[PDB]
RNA sequence: CAGGUGGGGAGUUUGACUGGGGCGGUACACCUGUCAAACGGUAACGCAGGUGUCCUAAGGCGAGCUCAGGGAGGACAGAAACCUCCCGUGGAGCAGAAGGGCAAAAGCUCGCUUGAUCUUGAUUUUCAGUACGAAUACAGACCGUGAAAGCGGGGCCUCACGAUCCUUCUGACCUUUUGGGUUUUAAGCAGGAGGUGUCAGAAAAGUUACCACAGGGAUAACUGGCUUGUGGCGGCCAAGCGUUCAUAGCGACGUCGCUUUUUGAUCCUUCGAUGUCGGCUCUUCCUAUCAUUGUGAAGCAGAAUUCACCAAGCGUUGGAUUGUU
RNA sequence: CGGCGGGUGUUGACGCGAUGUGAUUUCUGCCCAGUGCUCUGAAUGUCAAAGUGAAGAAAUUCAAUGAAGCGCGGGUAAACGGCGGGAGUAACUAUGACUCUCUUAAGGUAGCCAAAUGCCUCGUCAUCUAAUUAGUGACGCGCAUGAAGGAUGAACGAGAUU
RNA sequence: UCUCGCCCGCCGCGCCGGGGAGGUGGAGCACGAGCGCACGUGUUAGGACCCGAAAGAUGGUGAACUAUGCCUGGGCAGGGCG
RNA sequence: CCGACCCGUCUUGAAACACGGACCAAGGAGUCUAACACGUGCGCGAGUCGGGGGCUCGCACGAAAGCCGCCGUGGCGCAAU
RNA sequence: GCCCGGAUAGCUCAGCUGUAGAGCAUCAGACUUUUAAUCUGAGGGUCCAGGGUUCAAGUCCCUGUUCGGGCGCCA
RNA sequence: GUCUCCGUAGUGUAGGGUAUCACGUUCGCCUAACACGCGAAAGGUCCUCGGUUCGAAACCGGGCGGAAACACCA
């Protein structure tokens, strides 16, 4: 799918809408200090083996893409997080598309 | 499952040597000071078969 | 080793009297495994040397 | 102490449904039409199909048009290039399967946009009236569009998806961080995401004929029982064969049966066991009669043979090969 | 389990240890792509702990460096193992010496065979019998023969067969 | 816990404290009904209504049978081939 | 004379060619603890409960019963979120 | 997910923050009885994309897409 | 029977935007002639049907064949 690297929606710390700036949401890295983590390396340390499941059982293709908006407004940056549909496809501010030009042929 | 031949030969029990009539250990004699300074003389009184 | 079953040697077993798996072993193989030709550098028939 | 190697050894696992299990398939989570017997619901490894996507527009609003196809015309131009008129209830299109729906529409083309946004409850669908998913009607903000009424919180509707624990990100000049204070850190509260397709969501390869246990006739292999597709044996019609002549003897196309000496189908009995092939031996029974007795018919001159009737009294053998039937 | 503990070893390569094949005779073909094994570290990529440096108030974070192993490069099949198709073609037909291509790491060589290995199959031909799904001899596009095991060969066998 | 909004308090005038209206979440209030003891029934953990595995683990006893190595003893007519 | 298959059990279906049962005697299988829930009975009742301790000729019964009250600490209830 | 290495005349490799070189492909010449073999040349650029650092870029940094290894694995 | 794959010049094969390679065939050279060699040319509903698509040899279904692999325990 296709989606502009802008757009003018609601912002909860304004209380109005603004225009937002669109990126991609990625997954941080692991804190190795969050209490799991620390749980986690505890019950993993010494002997017994692996402890917790490892899932290995792989089914989805694609996953939901999340939408990074960031308020343009210079003492709001608030930022939200929209999830749009499942997509194998996904880029942003790509090029938009007509309707009467010519297919390559 | 089983400890295999082979495994079994370092316990020793079995496969131990047989030396019941070997006629001892075949060696030089140990040096002194005849062998690290001169020679010294000995006579081949036998010769036998380990 | 072939003619025998599986529980006393690693070449043991089977329908066919082979040994199934590559005769030679590796230098640090556990003892119970290195049967056979144990870290052979070369096989075959010694042709040259 | 750290990394590598390590079936030499240890522990464990090696889904389910299933006209027995395995192989195959997914009828395991969903959607359309039918089944389905005119409310709704309704099953089979019932039938015909589809789904794990796609879309900054294919979302939202407004405006203006009309589609498929056909007829008649126009330089190159022809069956199909473009232009014009006429007919055109949709016979087109609406992303996809199918069904429904739709014409100054829900389709096509433009213009402006982001209601595909921020929130709390209620409700419908499956339903136990639990959840998820999806959906409907509101209410409160902030917006878009249009002159406006209005419409819009995704796709015209019916599908397109995911708990706990953990992780990650976002928000409150928020709470806690353990005697007090400051600051990092960590924990929390609310909302998204990372997935469990066996789709209410374990972390999982084989082999055993060396095998074991608890059971199962809920479930196969042998008999028996139902059935008779297949096998076998008959009948009806008579187009034809029979040098002519349908029917002496046969019988195509069709069609009606019988039998349980074939092989299937099923799984009712038997799994705290009904000894599983063949041969040998021995007795009895059936007739759909090979021979023999008595007959009828012939394309019956005689001889031989063929068809049919009463008929199972009596007989139906010796061997090579093969475990064989 | 452990001790510089113990066996081989009262031993020393004509020795110990580990494998395969299985007397003699005659041979033992091709393939190092795969999986193993092994040799070399060559600039070398990756690579844990420790150590080093930097930032921070510290926890901590980052960076630099870089052991084996793995990658990279050779060898090895009496290591495990493997060893192809489709078309046309000779003055009767029939075969195909021969010729085209596709492909492999190499395309099964010498031999041997309906063999204890061949489904089709009770193969085909000959012999043995009156009659043989049996036996023997021969043939070979051989479902699926084949070389550390192939093919033979006296003597022997409470082995299987005519 | 959201949304809206205006007031009030002071030995600390504060990033202080308190109050309102309208929705919504609670296993609440709205002049108590519990506590103790006994009995019955149901569910559960325990041997758990009774009997029943194939297994797993810990510590011991066996080479008087057999398997193999070592030590020390004993034994094996009569003929053939040559 | 009429009626009448052998019981138990699993089962859709047993008289079964389904299993156990030759006969007789004795033994033989929902128990106790703990924790809940609800119902019922009793006492007191915004309270209730001494169960642990202590005091009483230390003891046939009596290892019982009686009492504590500035022993009500404490438990449960009386307030939720 | 981490460490990297790689993407460039039609194709590949090489390359300087201040004019992208070479080889393999194409074309014109010789060339050889002749084919091969060989140069003479000529034409030919994805400098893998987007944004920023840049006066100025493949060459400096993020957003990415593929390929190859070595790692790493609690929903 | 189940599952999987294939179908393209005459032959053996490559390969969503006017189908490649080699042999074969035709023509002209060279040779006394043939072959080799040299220079040119021709040759394929991409098995059949339907569908998506502006466009199908390719993508998706059906059918014609052909080719493999399973076809076990009693
Ligand atoms: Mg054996
Ligand atoms: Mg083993
Ligand atoms: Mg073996
Ligand atoms: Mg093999
Ligand atoms: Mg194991
Ligand atoms: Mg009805
Ligand atoms: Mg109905
Ligand atoms: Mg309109
Ligand atoms: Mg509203
Ligand atoms: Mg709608
Ligand atoms: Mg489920
Ligand atoms: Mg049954
Ligand atoms: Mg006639
Ligand atoms: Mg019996
Ligand atoms: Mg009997
Ligand atoms: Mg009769
Ligand atoms: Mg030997
Ligand atoms: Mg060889
Ligand atoms: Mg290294
Ligand atoms: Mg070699
Ligand atoms: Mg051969
Ligand atoms: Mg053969
Ligand atoms: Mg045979
Ligand atoms: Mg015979
Ligand atoms: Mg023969
Ligand atoms: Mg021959
Ligand atoms: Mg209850
Ligand atoms: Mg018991
Ligand atoms: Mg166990
Ligand atoms: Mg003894
Ligand atoms: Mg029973
Ligand atoms: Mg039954
Ligand atoms: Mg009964
Ligand atoms: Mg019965
Ligand atoms: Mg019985
Ligand atoms: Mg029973
Ligand atoms: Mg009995
Ligand atoms: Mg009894
Ligand atoms: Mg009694
Ligand atoms: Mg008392
Ligand atoms: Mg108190
Ligand atoms: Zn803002």
């Amino acid at each position: 799918v296709n989606v502009p690297k802008t757009r003018r929606t609601f912002c909860k710390k304004c209380g109005k809408h603004q225009p937002h700036k669109v990126t991609q949401y990625k997954k941080g890295k692991d804190s190795l200090y969050a209490q799991g983590k620390r749980r986690y390396d505890r019950k993993q340390s010494g002997y017994g083996g692996q402890t917790k499941p490892i899932f290995r059982k792989k089914a989805k293709t694609t996953k939901k893409i999340v939408l990074r908006l960031e308020c343009v407004e210079p003492n709001c940056r608030s930022k939200r997080m929209l999830a749009i549909k499942r997509c194998k496809h996904f880029e942003l501010g790509g090029d938009k598309k007509r309707k009467g030009q010519v297919i390559q042929f | 499952g089983r400890v295999i031949r082979g495994q079994r030969k370092g316990a020793g029990s079995v496969f131990r040597a047989h030396v019941k009539h070997r006629k001892g250990a075949a060696r030089l004699r140990a040096v002194d000071f005849a062998e690290r300074h001169g020679y010294i003389k000995g006579i081949v009184k036998d010769i036998i078969h380990d | 080793g072939v003619a025998m079953n599986p529980v006393e040697h690693p070449f043991g077993g089977g329908n066919h009297q082979h040994i199934g798996k590559p005769s030679t072993i590796r230098r640090d193989a556990p003892a119970g495994r290195k049967v056979g030709l144990i870290a052979a550098r070369r096989t075959g028939r010694l042709r040259g040397t």
